[PDB]
């Protein structure tokens, strides 16, 4: 059933500080003795997290939002916490996830639970000293169930302890792409209260493919009932001392340190303080004395968007590749394609091509790009001369049939065709130029059939001495060697112009936003900053010019005497006349270079240790 | 423009469609050989006529270009091989008469009886196994009377016609025309002269003279057991008692003369049968050996186009083993494979020929041949020599894993091999010298038989059983003599093959006697061999020879080193018997 717990004293919420906790492994790649800078959802250091107690009763279990993942620390001595519930409404109207740990198993279910108003687990007898699970008031019913998992059976102690908290359980919950990622860690502790200091790397625990909408969540605790708790179900119970800290993760950049054992030992917040930003930029834990300007005031952009022209037309590659016949090399087939979306991955991985070489462009990176035009040039050649279709190559084909420019920017595909256009007796339909007066300019076609003259005397359209037919004929048979079998060659050339792109890779166009620090991708070119309605980009969906403001601004300088010397630093604002500052502090001195904070100005004039500008020199003293 | 540019353009035009016509003719010939029928005969004849007409037209057109202007030294070779007026010099009636003479010679050699009692089905069997003095003498005399007596005036007219043609071709004699093959010009330190070829042959022949003398004396001594009333203690051996119609080879004599007959010879027929080789494992082993040396693979088309067994009783086809280079990257092998050691060795030989053909395919059409006429068979034969060693057989599972070798078996094997390798050198030299002298005109038309038999008694050391007059023409009974075939190749082939074997054994870091040498698993030897194989005819043969052995000219010393233990054994055995022959002695 469900009962509303009463006789509970209400107290104002308490808050504490997160002393360098909530550090988990970003991935599953082994790194040893290395400093890795990576941006992801982490709890900022020394943040203000919320503290809840269980001891006045104070049986606190409110419903809290699940914004971007929750960091949950728990100080326990008797395993009062029993599990959690996540969802959107938690009233059986929306799909809800219950992760509970009873005295027997661990049950993870994703169902439309009709959750009780005050869910709890009221587990004792005087005559025999034994604690057993007795009450489970979580949900009225579950109608539709999608995911269900039960852990192996185990026996829980369920026994209360009169000592201090001995277990510290740290969990990180994230909901990314319908996947609930849980990172877990346990630590033996001996303390009275407050968050312990130190460092701890959180290891991944589970990645459940639930695929549900999670907005709110609640923690499920345990109750103890015996002869010492008289009354009804709503009053005849105790709480049991426990505590837990709750915090929210934010998208931040962190510098992680890996020791010789491959474990995480230290973490640095990158957009926390100017000293931290300098440490992150230098990718080291020690910074020498000097002046540094990393980027600007600290800021981590919120999201990322992509804006690509909308052309849902499947691009016709099957027309060219799967063609009945191909033209001769001396008269090679040209086709132009535009206003289409091309899936280059299937073409690259069709696993039926003898040669596939892309010049100037990475074979995989070209998938998500935008191009103005594409040219497909097709013909049939001999196996030996396929290598001649490449920039800077020389030969008969490269000088009389098909010339390729040195600064090529496309791809070349070629595959064997000995089963299609090879017949006994000789397929005398394919020709090729063998004698030409001059060379060929890049991307040139000639079909002239004038007889070539090599001698002094001109022959009047008649063959003979020093006069030959210009075009020779290939012969093809099913019994030639590999070097003489026919090969079908298709060259793709990508043309880029300032005109709006017509060919683009298969991607999404996410709704655009304004006045937000975002990582935008327009027509294949990426950038970061704030988009302002009006360097400037013309979006392909409404043809509206948007200006790119570099988010934070104001050239900020930092003076340090060395990490080993001291942590005291001086902050200089070069465009502020003494405003937009991290903190006004003290030692505010205005010079031609700007406003300096944290450095003492003296009436003397010593040798220049740390130059700043306009004849100003500073140093660190007692 | 310049003559060189025009010549290059003409050659570029020629090679295209030269390859095409050659491929079509070769395909027709292969179809006829694999599938014998009248229609295939007509196709082959038409293709051959077309190819010949195209060659004549191209030669006529190329005659215009003067050779003096070309200075590229590669176009000049192709033009010189192309500017071959040749038989077109003779008059049309003269050409018809010459063709009729040659056709009549071929027909009369093919159609010969002494009965009934044809040459191939029974005459060779008698000459190899009769064992009767009277029967062998009768067959020899009957064949001589039936062939040489008839072929005298035809051969005389042929000689005068061919000598006239050679003289009209700006050549001193037809012998000079043949010897023009061993000629290289324009290279300092490598050039050769036609007159140098007549010398440098007798020198090495005299170098091996004591070995041949010892072998001949030993053979005479051993043969005295049979025909006691016909063998002289000193003198020349009777002509008909050589186990051959002409005595070119002494292999059949091996049965009579053995030093240690108790020791069995090496044979793997039983092992092949027990392991049940399916007439394809042989080629697999050959390919594996050639790969292990370091040479490339075998093309996929070779494994399906070529036929390596009898087609069956349904379809007939002559299957004298052959290695076919059809052009345009097509390679085939024609054999009737059976489970014998001889088939194993001949398969290795043909695979070697195929590898040699693969090596130089990148060269233009006019230069796709061996360095000279003697390189190709030597290259094909050194592979069989290397693969015939007992060590190589023991490496394969066919031979016994635990086998012991004794020097008696080594001596038996060396004697059997020497009965063929060295028994033909004096005969080849004598026959080619006689033909050269006949062509030169030194010998009068009434002294042919006398001079021929004098040379046979002196050089070869073999005497005729009965005298013959000037009516007879004994040397015309040979296949090569009557069919206009140059014959010096069978002399230099052995020299080249033994020089190559010595060079490879030295470069492969092997120790011991030369006859116990194998070159498998020797990448350096393979690379050195390829550095010569890939040359083709582009470079002078002297330079190609230097690229392996390191000597500009051929040396007979490696051959002597090969048979040195047998030389010592023969000297020890002949320390008591006489050495030499008596010229004056005759059977009658
Ligand atoms: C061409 O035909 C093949 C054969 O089925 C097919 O797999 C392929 O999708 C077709 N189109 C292209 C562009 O290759
Ligand atoms: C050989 O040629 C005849 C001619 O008709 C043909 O019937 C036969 O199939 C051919 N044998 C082959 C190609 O193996
Ligand atoms: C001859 O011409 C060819 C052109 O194919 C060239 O490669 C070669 O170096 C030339 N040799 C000489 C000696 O001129
Ligand atoms: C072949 O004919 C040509 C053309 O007259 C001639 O120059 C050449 O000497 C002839 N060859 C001979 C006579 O060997
Ligand atoms: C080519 O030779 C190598 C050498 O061992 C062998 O592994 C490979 O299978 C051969 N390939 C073909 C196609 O013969
Ligand atoms: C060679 O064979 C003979 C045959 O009896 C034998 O006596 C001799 O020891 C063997 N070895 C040598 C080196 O002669
Ligand atoms: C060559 O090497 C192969 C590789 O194991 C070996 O099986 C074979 O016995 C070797 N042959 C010789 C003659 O060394
Ligand atoms: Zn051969």
């Amino acid at each position: 059933q469900c009962v509303n717990l009463t006789t509970r004293t209400q107290l104002p919420p308490a808050y504490t500080n997160s002393f360098t906790r909530g550090v988990y492994y970003p991935d599953k790649v082994f790194r040893s003795s290395v400093l890795h800078s990576t941006q992801d959802l982490f709890l900022p250091f020394f943040s203000n997290v919320t503290w809840f107690h269980a001891i006045t009763k104070r049986f606190d279990n409110p419903v809290l939002p699940f914004n971007d993942g929750v960091y949950f620390a728990s100080t326990e001595k008797s395993n009062i916490i029993r599990g959690w519930i996540f969802g959107t409404t938690l009233d059986s109207k929306t799909q809800s996830l219950l992760i509970v740990n009873n005295a027997t198993n661990v049950v993870i279910k994703v169902c439309e639970f009709q959750f009780c108003n005050d869910p709890f687990l009221g587990v004792y007898h005087k005559n025999n000293k034994s604690w057993m699970e007795s009450e489970f008031r979580v949900y009225s019913s579950a109608n539709n169930c999608t995911f269900e998992y039960v852990s192996q059976p185990f026996l829980m102690d369920l026994e209360g302890k009169q000592g201090n908290f001995k277990n510290l359980r740290e969990f990180v919950f994230k909901n990314i792409d319908g996947y609930f990622k849980i990172y877990s860690k346990h630590t033996p502790i001996n303390l009275v209260r407050d968050l312990p200091q130190g460092f701890s790397a959180l290891e991944p625990l589970v990645d459940l493919p639930i695929g549900i909408n999670i907005t709110r969540f609640q923690t499920l605790l345990a109750l103890h009932r015996s002869y010492l708790t008289p009354g009804d179900s709503s009053s005849g119970w105790t709480a049991g001392a426990a505590a837990y800290y709750v915090g929210y993760l934010q998208p931040r950049t962190f510098l992680l340190k890996y020791n010789e054992n491959g474990t995480i030992t230290d973490a640095v917040d990158c957009a926390l303080d100017p000293l931290s930003e300098t440490k992150c930029t230098l990718k080291s834990f020690t910074v020498e004395k000097g002046i540094y300007q990393t980027s600007n005031f600290r800021v981590q952009p919120t999201e990322s968007i992509v804006r690509f022209p909308n052309i849902t037309n499947l691009c016709p590659f099957g027309e060219v590749f799967n063609a009945t016949r191909f033209a001769s090399v001396y008269a090679w087939n040209r086709k132009r394609i535009s206003n289409c979306v091309a899936d280059y991955s299937v073409l690259y991985n069709s696993a039926s091509f003898s040669t596939f070489k892309c010049y100037g462009v990475s074979p995989t990176k070209l998938n998500d790009l935008c191009f103005t035009n594409v040219y497909a040039d097709s013909f049939v050649i001999r196996g030996d001369e396929v290598r001649q279709i490449a920039p800077g190559q020389t030969g008969k084909i490269a000088d009389y049939n098909y010339k390729l420019p040195d600064d090529f920017t496309g791809c070349v595909i070629a595959w064997n065709s000995n089963n299609l256009d090879s017949k006994v007796g000789g397929n005398y339909n394919y020709l090729y130029r063998l004698f030409r007066k001059s060379n060929l300019k890049p991307f040139e076609r000639d079909i002239s059939t004038e007889i070539y003259q090599a001698g002094s005397t001109p022959c009047n359209g008649v063959e003979g001495f020093n006069c030959y037919f210009p075009l020779q004929s290939y012969g093809f048979q099913p019994t030639y060697g590999v070097g003489y079998q026919p090969y079908r060659v298709v060259v793709l050339s990508f043309e880029l112009l300032h005109a709006p792109a017509t060919v683009c890779g298969p991607k999404k166009s996410t709704n655009l936003v304004k006045n937000k620090c975002v990582n935008f991708n327009f027509n294949g070119l990426t950038g970061t900053g704030v988009l302002t309605e009006s360097d400037a980009v013309r979006d392909p969906q409404t043809l509206e010019i948007l200006d790119i403001t570099p988010c934070s601004f104001g050239g900020v300088s930092v003076i340090t005497p060395g990490t080993n010397t001291s942590n005291q630093v001086a902050v200089l604002y070069q465009d502020v006349n003494c405003w937009r500052v991290y903190s006004t502090g003290s030692n505010v001195f205005q010079t031609r270079a700007g406003c300096l904070i944290g450095a003492e100005h003296v009436n003397n004039s010593y040798e220049c240790d740390i130059p700043i500008g306009a004849g100003i020199c500073a140093s660190y003293q007692t | 423009s310049t003559i060189e540019e025009q010549a290059k353009t003409f050659l570029d035009k020629f090679n295209h469609e030269a390859e095409d016509l050659f491929y079509q003719s070769s395909l027709a010939s292969w179809n006829y050989n694999t599938n014998i029928t009248e229609e295939n005969v007509q196709n082959m004849n038409n293709a051959g006529d077309k190819w010949s007409a195209f060659l004549k037209e191209q030669s006529t057109l190329a005659q215009m270009y003067p050779l003096q202007e070309i200075q590229n030294l590669t176009v000049k070779l192709q033009l010189q091989a192309l500017q071959q007026n040749g038989s077109s010099v003779l008059s049309e009636d003269k050409s018809k008469r010459l063709n009729t003479i040659l056709n009549t010679m071929s027909t009369i050699y093919s159609t010969g009886k002494v009965c009934c009692l044809l040459l191939e089905p029974g005459l060779n069997e008698i000459m190899a196994n009769s064992l009767d003095y009277n029967e062998r003498l009768w067959a020899w005399e009957s064949w001589r009377s039936e062939v040489g007596k008839q072929l005298r005036p035809l051969y005389e007219e042929y000689v005068v016609l061919k000598n006239e043609m050679a003289r009209a071709n700006h050549y001193e004699d037809y012998g000079d025309y043949w010897r023009g093959d061993y000629e290289v010009n324009g290279v300092d330190g490598y050039d050769y002269s036609r007159g140098q070829l007549i010398e440098d042959v007798e020198h090495t022949f005299e170098e091996i003279k004591p070995l041949y003398e010892h072998l001949h004396a030993y053979v005479r001594a051993k043969l005295m057991n049979a025909y006691p009333s016909y063998i002289s203690p000193i003198g020349c051996l009777p002509a008909h008692l050589l186990g051959d119609m002409w005595g070119r080879f002494w292999t059949n004599l091996y049965s009579l003369t053995v030093p240690f007959g108790q020791k069995p010879n090496i044979d793997v027929t039983d092992a092949m049968v027990d392991q049940a080789w399916d007439a394809q494992r042989i080629f697999k082993e050959a390919e594996k050996f050639f790969v292990s040396v370091g040479l490339p693979n075998m093309t996929q088309g070779f494994w399906e186009n070529s036929m390596l067994t009898d087609p069956g009783n349904v379809q007939k086809a002559v299957c004298h083993p052959t290695a076919w280079d059809l052009g345009k990257g097509d390679f085939r092998i024609l054999m009737c494979t059976k489970v014998t050691m001889d088939d194993f060795l001949t398969a290795h030989h043909e695979m070697g020929h195929i590898q040699y053909d693969m090596a130089y395919a990148a060269q233009p059409f006019l230069l796709r041949n061996g360095a000279n006429e003697g390189f190709h068979e030597a290259v094909g034969e050194i592979m069989s020599l290397s693969a015939a060693t007992p060590k190589h057989l023991k490496s394969i599972g066919l031979l016994s894993p635990d086998f012991q070798e004794d020097n008696e078996t080594e001596i038996n094997f060396l004697l059997k091999q020497a009965l063929t390798i060295v028994g033909t050198l004096p005969f080849t030299y004598m026959l080619e010298k006689w033909r050269w002298m006949v062509f030169k005109g030194e010998i009068p038309k009434d002294q042919w038989m006398k001079k021929w038999w004098e040379m046979k008694r002196e050089i070869v050391g073999v005497v005729e059983p009965v005298p013959h007059d000037e009516t007879y023409c004994d040397p015309a009974s040979l296949f090569h003599v009557s069919n206009d075939y140059s014959f010096i190749r069978y002399y230099t082939r052995t020299l080249y093959q033994f020089q190559f074997q010595e060079a490879l054994c030295q470069a492969a870091k092997h120790e011991g006697p030369l006859h116990k040498c194998d070159i498998s698993n020797s990448t350096e030897a393979g690379q050195k061999l390829f550095n010569m194989l890939r040359l083709g005819k582009s470079e002078p043969w002297t330079l190609a020879l230097e690229n392996v052995v390191g000597a500009k000219n051929m040396n007979v010393r490696p051959l002597l080193n090969y048979f040195e233990p047998l030389f010592t054994w023969l000297k020890d055995q002949n320390k008591n018997s006489f050495v030499g022959w008596s010229t004056d002695w005759s059977p009658y």
